[PDB]
RNA sequence: UUGAAGGCCGAAGUGGAGAAGGGUUCCAUGUGAACAGCAGUUGAACAUGGGUCAGUCGGUCCUGAGAGAUGGGCGAGCGCCGUUCCGAAGGGACGGGCGAUGGCCUCCGUUGCCCUCAGCCGAUCGAAAGGGAGUCGGGUUCAGAUCCCCGAAUCCGGAGUGGCGGAGAUGGGCGCCGCGAGGCGUCCAGUGCGGUAACGCGACCGAUCCCGGAGAAGCCGGCGGGAGCCCCGGGGAGAGUUCUCUUUUCUUUGUGAAGGGCAGGGCGCCCUGGAAUGGGUUCGCCCCGAGAGAGGGGCCCGUGCCUUGGAAAGCGUCGCGGUUCCGGCGGCGUCCGGUGAGCUCUCGCUGGCCCUUGAAAAUCCGGGGGAGAGGGUGUAAAUCUCGCGCCGGGCCGUACCCAUAUCCGCAGCAGGUCUCCAAGGUGAACAGCCUCUGGCAUGUUGGAACAAUGUAGGUAAGGGAAGUCGGCAAGCCGGAUCCGUAACUUCGGGAUAAGGAUUGGCUCUAAGGGCUGGCAGCCGACUUAGAACUGGUGCGGACCAGGGGAAUCCGACUGUUUAAU
RNA sequence: GAGGUCCGUAGCGGUCCUGACGUGCGAAUCGGUCGUCCGACCUGGGUAUAGGGGCGAAAGACUAAUCGAACCAUCUAGUA
């Protein structure tokens, strides 16, 4: 597994060919965003509400989106 | 209970002559004793040495003196510094008297044979 | 307490047969099989009895995986001889080659003076 | 393991090819590591050098002696012991050698022989204090210790 | 302080193997038990590592000695008549 | 069989799991003819059906002690010796040349021939405990799980067109145009950079050949670090007791592999500098003009902590449903600290012992060399141990028992049979004795009585070896602390010689240390010594636990020996 | 903190009671008491040595419950 401190390389990630679907953890003070690559399980850590909610919107739209609880 | 007795043996109880079936070596070993105690005691020197309360070739010295066991406790070797220290000072005040009275009368030898030249 | 077993067919505390304990996500304690621990590469001068430096030291079969960086150095003779033996190989073969250039022009000038 | 005298690894550079080769002496004594040791006919004469017996002097102290040429060393290799050239005989080219067993041989003069005694002189000085040394001196060398009457 | 009158090394043998066996061994035990002078670096780690193989702790050099002792009188003298017969050969 | 009660095993187990061996004994359903030395509604019995899933556990591969062909020799002969010895013992290869072929005949590949290069130590077998890359967590069955499902990884092999990206690698000079920014033409360089250094950065060309490392190692002692377990102080959640007391007693209170970072360890690694008034330093040592103390760095390990994984899962509790058929739905919680000559495991340093020096090989890597190759300034080329992407990993084993009932002994036989894990108290202790987790039903039967004789335990007045071949047997002594200790002697021993005193409970006193800022504050952990009181003189209260002395004979001693007199 | 060092667990062995049993639990076991317990130590697996031979810290000991010459078949219905 690894860790994406950025959010544009996340954003490249994502739109890379091999991203099968991404799947978004709300937990208290944190939000976080899991794309399953090839190899690699990526995730990108955000504690901003609204920036969480502004990447949710800007995430590819062809990719399967999955919000867990 | 078991519990209530360990707080009982701590108070000292049940710990006489007659409940005890090892050796004194067996119960608390004489050479943990004495690394324990070369431990405080190179330790209560190299703060000493490092705080500069004595130098180097004195710390040497009972350095050597506690290895070779003539300090039992950690008190009893800092009342030695604290004696060893005293007579320190009060040798080294006494030689700093004699050699400025000394120093004193050299300068005015000399301070006087130039005078002496100058008249002559 | 909780006491536990191998999990291999192997009940023997041969040298492949060294373990851990590690707890577990479940709340239970297990034996996790460790590898043996390697050792870096030991210099070539056959004199220093340390080893070498800036060399991972692994199990040797596992060298094909990492990359060249990693394991050498970048020096004359990196990776297969200590510095200080590489340096004093150095001025021995510069010092031996000027001393034979020295017997050598004695021997001409003793053959002109012949 | 099962011999007193230690053995020195040396290595020579091939002269036919880009090689190095290492070889095992039955190590002279006073010899050390990074010393250079001559090998052939016209080596000097020093400790630790091996050159044909027909060459040295008369009272010569000699390790490893070659019983044959070619032989590569058979006499006098135990810790401690050595032979010694008594006497030269250039024609049929002979030369007299006292072993270590005090007899006397005539040997070619064109085999080699290492020069000083072998190392570790002195062995069976220490008396073994009991059978269990005895047992560990004989377990390395074979099944014949414990000898019965 | 001292501990032993006679016996010194062989004190580990207890009463064992006789009074003589343990006195000849005794001057043994502590010539292979001293520590050396390295004749090349001047430091005393000569330790006798195997029989016959005495090592330097700061040179790492090994040389091939006695059994029990660094060197032999055997050996000094063989050297010493090496060298002459060898000054004599060259003249 | 279920429930309750009373007991035992007592963590070197009557517990949980494997190897050899067994071979279906494993699981379910049914039966009670035979068997399980009584009986049976039960069974390892009988009858029906079920049950063992692998690139990442082992075999397969390597070689060891050894075994074993061919050449050769011997042999009436089946055959034997022999393992490098009396062999023309190689069928491989970079490259160059020739000849053909396919694919857009480009360039390569298949080849066929020639030139050139080429030691193997001998075919082959030999370890399910040695060597040997790479898989872990949760859930799931009646019986299978590192094998199934879910989720996270990882190794090896392959890949014309390399599938992409990044590196190579993209600069300088001169001359024009342009106010400049910038652009056009000529030339020339370009198989990577940084640090004084130890070394570092994500790559960072290179063949036959040579050199080295890892694989690759004894036993014992001491010390240090890291875990797991145990212990202590408090928060929760749930249970026990509550005649009186107890802010009480008990249970439980997670985070893998693989990456990143940081502690914490180790350095016989580097730089400045130059030390006697010798210094540094350990439990011990040990170190220094061949460069110490002091400053500043570098590298290795990193099983510990945080983090991605990760809370979604697990667990504990409370509550709703499905009256069910539920990986159902929900709430809540999964906390904060301290200690230790503690026990086990592991990593590291250092020392001792040897007339003992404590494996090989498969395999992988680094270095030295420089035969060669790539492109002429670009849309760059050869080449990449860099980051992702694509495909594949065959064959065999896998159930269960493992031992007072699944093995050998004719048997459910007090015998024998190789290992791993290991709680609380007492205590020097893995001793003995009691308990918790887990297990069990007293060992191929029960009931009523308590004669003799037995077997195994005990106790006896007075005497104390008078017994008997013979103190056989039993008995006396026993731990620890404080005194004290002879003859003799190979001066090491004898020696716990011999002989005495003390030992409970309770209440105190003194001494023995850290951290922070000759002082002050805050923290502690176990020990030793002394005193008062006190009990029907009783205290190593059970358990554990040396009788001693004076001589003679023999063998120096430790060791071994007639499995079954 | 040395020692083929002492007391003493596990292990290894087998003294004495000439105890138990002696148509046994058992074709060599059981109890108490014992010896040693860092070494000439104990032990699995692999491997070598085969019968007038092996191996033996030596008792004619062990060599599959068999040993002062194993076991199997045959000569053999051997001879008295
Ligand atoms: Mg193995
Ligand atoms: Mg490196
Ligand atoms: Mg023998
Ligand atoms: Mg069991
Ligand atoms: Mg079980
Ligand atoms: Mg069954
Ligand atoms: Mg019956
Ligand atoms: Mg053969
Ligand atoms: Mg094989
Ligand atoms: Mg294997
Ligand atoms: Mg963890
Ligand atoms: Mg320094
Ligand atoms: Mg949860
Ligand atoms: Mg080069
Ligand atoms: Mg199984
Ligand atoms: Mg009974
Ligand atoms: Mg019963
Ligand atoms: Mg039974
Ligand atoms: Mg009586
Ligand atoms: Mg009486
Ligand atoms: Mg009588
Ligand atoms: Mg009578
Ligand atoms: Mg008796
Ligand atoms: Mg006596
Ligand atoms: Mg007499
Ligand atoms: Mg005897
Ligand atoms: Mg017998
Ligand atoms: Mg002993
Ligand atoms: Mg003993
Ligand atoms: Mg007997
Ligand atoms: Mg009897
Ligand atoms: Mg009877
Ligand atoms: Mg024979
Ligand atoms: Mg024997
Ligand atoms: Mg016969
Ligand atoms: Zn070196
Ligand atoms: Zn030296």
């Amino acid at each position: 597994p690894r860790k994406i401190e950025e959010i544009k390389d996340f954003l490249l990630t994502a739109r890379r060919k091999d991203a099968k679907s991404v799947k978004i953890k709300k937990n208290k003070d944190n939000v976080k965003f899991k794309v399953r690559c090839s190899r690699y399980l990526y995730t990108l850590v955000i504690t901003d509400k609204e920036k969480a909610e502004k990447l949710k919107q800007s995430l590819p739209p062809g990719l399967a989106v999955k919000e867990l609880k | 209970r078991c519990r209530k007795n360990t707080l009982a043996r701590r108070k000292g109880r049940h710990m006489g002559i007659g409940k005890r079936k090892g050796t004194a070596n067996a119960r608390m070993p004489e050479k943990v004793t004495w690394m324990r105690r070369m431990r405080i005691l190179r330790r209560l020197l190299r703060r000493y040495r490092e705080s500069k309360k004595i130098d180097r070739h004195m710390y040497h010295s009972l350095y050597l003196k506690v290895k070779g066991n003539v300090f039992k406790n950690k008190r009893i070797l800092m009342e030695h510094i604290h004696k060893l220290k005293a007579d320190k000072a009060r040798k080294k005040l006494l030689a700093d008297q004699a050699e400025a009275r000394r120093s004193k009368t050299k300068e005015a030898r000399k301070r006087r044979e130039e005078r002496l030249q100058a008249k002559k | 307490v909780q006491r536990l077993t191998y999990r291999r067919r192997l009940s023997y505390n041969t040298a492949s047969n060294k373990t851990r304990l590690s707890r577990t996500p479940g709340n239970r304690i297990v034996y996790l099989y460790t590898k043996k621990v390697g050792k870096a590469p030991k210099s070539a001068c056959g004199v220093c009895p340390g080893r070498l430096r800036g060399v991972r030291a692994v199990r040797p079969k596992v060298l094909m995986r990492l990359s060249k960086t990693k394991k050498h150095v970048s020096r004359a003779y990196g990776g297969s001889m200590c510095a200080k033996c590489v340096r004093d190989r150095i001025k021995r073969a510069f010092l031996i080659e000027e001393q034979k250039i020295v017997v050598k022009v004695l021997k001409a000038q003793a053959q002109s003076q012949k | 393991p099962g011999r007193g005298a230690p053995l020195a690894k040396v290595v020579f550079r091939d002269p036919y090819r880009f090689k190095k080769r290492t070889e095992l002496f039955i190590a002279a004594e006073g010899i050390h590591t990074g010393q250079f040791v001559y090998c052939g006919k016209k080596a000097q004469l020093n400790i630790g050098n091996v050159l044909p017996v027909g060459t040295m002097p008369e009272g010569t102290i000699v390790c490893c002696l070659e019983e044959k040429p070619g032989d590569r060393g058979k006499l006098a290799r135990a810790s401690g012991n050595y032979a010694t050239v008594i006497s030269h005989n250039p024609e049929t080219k002979k030369t007299r050698v006292k072993l270590p067993s005090g007899s006397k041989k005539v040997i070619s003069s064109a085999n080699r022989a290492v020069v000083g005694v072998v190392a570790g002189g002195g062995r069976i000085d220490k008396p073994i204090l009991k059978a269990g040394r005895a047992y560990h001196k004989y377990k390395a060398k074979r099944n014949c210790w414990p000898r019965v009457r | 302080a001292k501990r032993t009158k006679k016996v010194g090394i062989v004190g580990k043998y207890g009463t064992r193997y006789g009074a003589s066996l343990r006195k000849m061994v005794k001057k043994i035990e502590i010539s292979q038990h001293a520590k050396y002078t390295c004749s090349f670096c001047g430091k005393t780690k000569m330790k006798r590592r195997a029989v016959g193989i005495w090592h330097c702790g700061s040179c790492m050099k090994t040389v091939a000695g006695g059994a029990w002792t660094y060197n032999t009188t055997s050996a000094v003298t063989v050297k010493s008549a090496i060298r002459r017969l060898k000054e004599l050969k060259d003249q």
